RNA sequence: CAAGCUUGAGUCUCGUAGAGGGGGGUAGAAUUCCAGGUGUAGCGGUGAAAUGCGUAGAGAUCUGGAGGAAUACCGGUGGCGAAGGCGGCCCCCUGGACGAAGACUGACGCUCAGGUGCGAAAGCGUGGGGAGCAAACAGGAUUAGAUACCCUGGUAGUCCACGCCGUAAACGAUGUCGACUUGGAGGUUGUGCCCUUGAGGCGUGGCUUCCGGAGCUAACGCGUUAAGUCGACCGCCUGGGG
RNA sequence: UUAUUAAAAACACAGCACUGUGCAAACACGAAAGUGGACGUAUACGGUGUGACGCCUGCCCGGUGCCGGAAGGUUAAUUG
C-alpha cells in the first residue's frame, strides 16, 4: 500500500490516506493472524463456525 | 475463454497490491472466476502481471 | 500430434538474432510435418518484476501443432540455451490463428 | 481409456456387425486390451493406487462375464478364451 | 540389485552382496592389460611404510583413459566389464575409427550407447566437455584440476561433482566432501554420475572377505605393551590417556593439513 | 429344465467440470546462515523479569550468495475421491463421475463369513537431506513445591526414496443395495425450449447446504441425502467393575 | 598366540562410531634425492575405540586435551 503525497496535500490527508489504504489491503490481520500456528483441524472449526454465524 | 495475454481485462480484477479480488465483491460468476485466477497466475508467471508491489 | 501454444521471451542484448532464432526452430517443426498456426514477434516489453537483475525481455509467441518429440526437443534447447530467458509450453485443445491481443495492442 | 480406433476395430473384429458393440465377447475383448495396456502403465508406476483401483474394476468385470458366457454357450467360450489367452 | 544370503553357515549369516547382471562373462580385453604386483605396504627401503596390507586375490590393471582428449569422434559403448583395481565399473567403447578404450561407467549408460568428447558436443550423460561449456548446476565427474592433466576428482562409485558458480576463468565446484573448490575452467569434466552406486551397500559377512582384498589385520593400540604404543600397558584394561597415533601425534580431532601453495583455490572447508 | 423379452445391470458414439492418482521441470514472497558496506548502544523477551545476544560492533538498513520446507490473494456450508485424503504454475502417463440423442447384449443382478487390497498421525529399518518448527533435555522465571502452564535455547522427528506397522472421537458416533411417501430457500455442474433485440423466463438430470409437514422417537431430534413405510444380505449387543 | 611349564575369558574378526585427509593428500621410511599410500581420488585412504545379531546407549564442558575467536593484558630475535 504504497500512497504518494500530492502537491499542497495537508499532512494529515496523507496519514489518513495510509491508514485507510493499508486497513483496506489487509496487513495487520494478516500479520497478526500469522503470528502462531494454527492446526488444520482448527482452522476448518473456525472455518465452519463463521460461516455458521453468518446467517441473518 | 479468459486469456491470460488480455492484460487489460485482467488488470481489472486485481488490486494495487496485486491481490486478486474474491468474486465476491467483483461479482463473476464460479465458473469464471476460476478460469480467472488461473490465467493470472499464469500471466504473474510471464511477468505481464506483478505479484506483489514492492518486487 | 496435439496443439501448443509457445511462449519464451529473450535477453534483450541478443535481440537481433530472434528471427534467425524463429526460423531455426520452424525448420525442426515443419520438417516433423507440425504446422505453424500463429508466430508473432512482439519486441521488447517492460517486466513486471526483474529477472536476472533485468528489464525489457524480448518477447517471441507462436501456436503449433506437432507431435511430442518434437516439443520435448524444443525445451531441451530452451534449457541449455543461454539466449531464452523463460519460456512457457501449454497444451491447447484446438489450434489458434485469431490474431492476438498483442498484435491489436499496436 | 482406450482410444477410438483401437476400439472400432475390436467391435468390427469381435462382434457381429459394426452394431453389435454390446455383446459378451465384444465387451470381454474392450477389457482385455485395456488390461494388457495398463501393464506398462503400472510397471512403471507401482504407487499409484488410486488408478490399480480402477483397473481391478475391468478385471472383475471380465471374469463375471467370462463365467456368464460359460454357462450359456460352451462352444462360443472356448473360442474366446483361446483367442484371447485366458486362463491358460 | 542387493541380495542377502541364506544362513545355511555361520560366516553366511551375515553376507550382502552386491550382483549386477549387465556385466560381461568373460575375458578382458588384452590389449589394454599389464601387470600388477603386490607391495605389501613396502617401500624401496623394504620397510613397511603403511600397515594392514598384505595378500589378496591376483589383479591385472586394466588402461582407463582419464583424459578422453578423443575429440570429434562419436563413440559406441560395447559392454560393462568388472574392475578389480576400482569400486566403479568400466565400460568398453569402439571409436569410429576402430580404436577400443576403457572409460569410468556413468550411471544409467549400455551397450550401445552413444558418447562423445570435445567442445562442441551435446549435453547428455557420458560425454567429456570443457567446464566453460557445462550449463551452471551440472552433476559431473572424473573432473580435472589441470588442464590436459586427467580427471582426478568424483572417480569412486556413486560419486559426483556439482558446478556452483562459474565467475572469470575460474568455476567452483563443491565437492563430495563438502569443500568447496576453485577450478580453471578448461578442465574436462564427464556429463552425469559414477555408476555402481549400490557399492556401499554391500557387507563381507566374515574375516576372510576382508583378507581376499589384501587388508591385513588391525591390532588396538590398548592391546600392546608400552614399548610397543603410546597406549601399551596397563594391569588389566586401563586406558588413562589422550588418543594419539602409534607416533605420539594427537588422534581423535587435531587437523593435519598444511599445505600452503594450495590454500588460495579452497573457498570453504568441509563440515 | 427349455425358449423368450427389456424395464435391472452392462458396451459403444459426442461432450463437460474437477486440490482424483503417479512421474518430471519451474516461479515468486518470507525465515535462517555466510560475505561485504553504513552506523552506535542497546536488542530480545514478559504480567513484571531473568537466562540469552551485543563495544571482539549487536539490533536496524542496503548489496550479493547458499539451502530447505510450504504454496498468501483466488478460497466458498465450493469441488473430486471407496475411505484415509487431495490446493502455486507447466508437461507426460492414468482412474472415475455426470449430461444428450441413439445403437447393441439379454437378468449377465444384490449382499457377502473365510480370503485379499488400500488405510491419518505417531513409530521402526536402510540410505540421503536438514531452513522453520519442535517431544526429550538444559537454563531462567512463577510457586509451599512446579519433573507443568510462561521465557531463552535445543536433539529425535517433521522432508525424500524403498520396506514395515495396521491403529484414531478412522464420526454423519447413522452398513450396503432397491422401491414408495406433501413443501420452501440456496450452492455447484450439464442440458432443452420460448420475440435468438429488449433478455429475460419456463422446464428437465447429477451432486450438495439449511429450515420444516405427516410419520417416527424415551426425549433430544430425524424429516425424499429419514432415524418415515417396506424387501434382500452381512456385522454386532445382552447389568457396572474385573 | 607365550618354538621349550599358560591355548584361554587373551588376540583377530564381520558390524558400529568418532577423527583426519581435495591429491605434490593425510601419514610412514628416508640429513636428501626418492619410495610406499596408489598407477587409488572422499561409496576413497590413514588413525583411534568398541566388537555378530536383538532392545538400547541416560546426566555433567567444573579439571586436562582438542576445535574456534580475536578486543584487551603480557611477551623474543631485531632497532637503538
Ligand atoms: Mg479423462
Ligand atoms: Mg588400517
Ligand atoms: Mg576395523
Ligand atoms: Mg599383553
Ligand atoms: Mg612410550
Ligand atoms: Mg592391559
Ligand atoms: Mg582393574
Ligand atoms: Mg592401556
Ligand atoms: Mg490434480
Ligand atoms: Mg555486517
Ligand atoms: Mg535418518
Ligand atoms: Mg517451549
Ligand atoms: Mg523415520
Ligand atoms: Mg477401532
Ligand atoms: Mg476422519
Ligand atoms: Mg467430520
Ligand atoms: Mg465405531
Ligand atoms: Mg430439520
Ligand atoms: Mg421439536
Ligand atoms: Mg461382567
Ligand atoms: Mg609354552
Ligand atoms: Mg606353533
Ligand atoms: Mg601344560
Ligand atoms: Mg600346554
Ligand atoms: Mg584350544
Ligand atoms: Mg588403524
Ligand atoms: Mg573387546
Ligand atoms: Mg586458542
Amino acid at each position: 500500500p504504497v500512497i504518494k503525497v500530492r502537491e499542497n496535500e495537508p499532512f494529515d490527508v496523507a496519514l489518513r490516506r495510509f491508514k485507510r489504504s493499508c486497513e483496506k489491503a489487509g496487513v495487520l490481520a494478516e500479520v497478526r493472524r500469522r503470528e502462531f500456528y494454527e492446526k488444520p483441524t482448527t482452522e476448518r472449526k473456525r472455518a465452519k463456525a463463521s460461516a455458521v454465524k453468518r446467517h441473518a | 475463454e479468459i486469456d491470460y495475454k488480455d492484460i487489460a481485462t485482467l488488470k481489472n480484477y486485481i488490486t494495487e497490491s496485486g491481490k486478486i479480488v474474491p468474486s465476491r465483491i467483483t461479482g463473476t460468476r464460479a465458473k469464471y472466476q476460476r478460469q480467472l485466477a488461473r490465467a493470472i497466475k499464469r500471466a504473474r508467471y510471464l511477468s505481464l502481471l506483478p505479484y506483489t508491489d514492492r518486487h | 500430434m496435439r496443439h501448443y501454444e509457445i511462449v519464451f521471451m529473450v535477453h534483450p542484448d541478443q535481440s537481433e538474432q530472434v528471427p534467425g532464432m524463429i526460423e531455426r526452430y520452424t525448420a525442426a517443426i515443419t520438417g516433423a510435418e507440425g504446422k505453424i498456426h500463429r508466430l508473432e514477434d512482439w519486441g521488447r516489453r517492460q517486466l513486471a518484476y526483474p529477472i536476472n537483475k533485468l528489464h525489457k525481455a524480448h518477447y517471441v509467441l507462436m501456436n503449433v501443432e506437432a507431435p511430442q518429440e518434437v516439443i520435448d526437443e524444443l525445451e531441451t534447447t530452451f534449457r541449455f540455451n543461454d539466449a531464452v530467458i523463460r519460456s512457457m509450453v501449454m497444451r491447447t485443445k484446438h489450434a489458434v490463428t485469431e490474431a492476438s491481443p498483442m498484435v491489436k495492442a499496436k | 481409456s482406450l482410444s477410438t480406433e483401437a476400439t472400432a476395430k475390436i467391435v468390427s473384429e469381435f462382434g457381429r456387425d459394426a452394431n453389435d458393440t454390446g455383446s459378451t465377447e465384444v465387451q470381454v475383448a474392450l477389457l482385455t486390451a485395456q488390461i494388457n495396456h495398463l501393464q506398462g502403465h503400472f510397471a512403471e508406476h507401482k504407487k499409484d493406487h488410486h488408478s490399480r483401483r480402477g483397473l481391478l474394476r475391468m478385471v472383475s468385470q471380465r471374469r463375471k462375464l467370462l463365467d456368464y458366457l460359460k454357462r450359456k454357450d460352451v462352444a462360443r467360450y472356448t473360442q474366446l478364451i483361446e483367442r484371447l489367452g485366458l486362463r491358460r | 540389485a542387493v541380495v542377502k544370503c541364506k544362513p545355511t553357515s555361520p560366516g553366511r549369516r551375515h553376507v550382502v552382496k552386491v550382483v549386477n547382471p549387465e556385466l560381461h562373462k568373460g575375458k578382458p580385453f588384452a590389449p589394454l592389460l599389464e601387470k600388477n604386483s603386490k607391495s605389501g605396504g613396502r617401500n624401496n627401503n623394504g620397510r613397511i611404510t603403511t600397515r594392514h596390507i598384505g595378500g589378496g586375490h591376483k589383479q591385472a590393471y586394466r588402461i582407463v583413459d582419464f583424459k578422453r582428449n578423443k575429440d570429434g569422434i562419436p563413440a559406441v559403448v560395447e559392454r560393462l566389464e568388472y574392475d578389480p583395481n576400482r569400486s566403479a565399473n568400466i565400460a568398453l567403447v569402439l571409436y569410429k575409427d576402430g580404436e577400443r578404450r576403457y572409460i569410468l561407467a556413468p550411471k544409467g549408460l549400455k551397450a550401445g550407447d552413444q558418447i562423445q568428447s570435445g567442445v562442441d558436443a551435446a549435453i547428455k550423460p557420458g560425454n567429456t566437455l570443457p567446464m566453460r561449456n557445462i550449463p551452471v548446476g551440472s552433476t559431473v565427474h572424473n573432473v580435472e584440476m589441470k588442464p590436459g592433466k586427467g580427471g582426478q576428482l568424483a572417480r569412486s562409485a556413486g560419486t559426483y561433482v556439482q558446478i556452483v558458480a562459474r565467475d572469470g576463468a575460474y568455476v567452483t565446484l563443491r565437492l563430495r566432501s563438502g569443500e568447496m573448490r576453485k577450478v580453471e575452467a578448461d578442465c574436462r569434466a564427464t556429463l552425469g554420475e559414477v555408476g555402481n552406486a549400490e557399492h556401499m551397500l554391500r557387507v563381507l559377512g566374515k574375516a576372510g572377505a576382508a583378507r581376499w582384498r589384501g587388508v591385513r589385520p588391525t591390532v588396538r593400540g590398548t592391546a600392546m605393551n608400552p614399548v610397543d604404543h603410546p597406549h601399551g600397558g596397563g594391569e588389566g584394561r586401563n586406558f588413562g590417556k589422550h588418543p594419539v597415533t602409534p607416533w605420539g601425534v594427537q588422534t581423535k580431532g587435531k587437523k593435519t593439513r598444511s599445505n600452503k601453495r594450495t590454500d588460495k583455490f579452497i573457498v570453504r572447508r568441509r563440515s
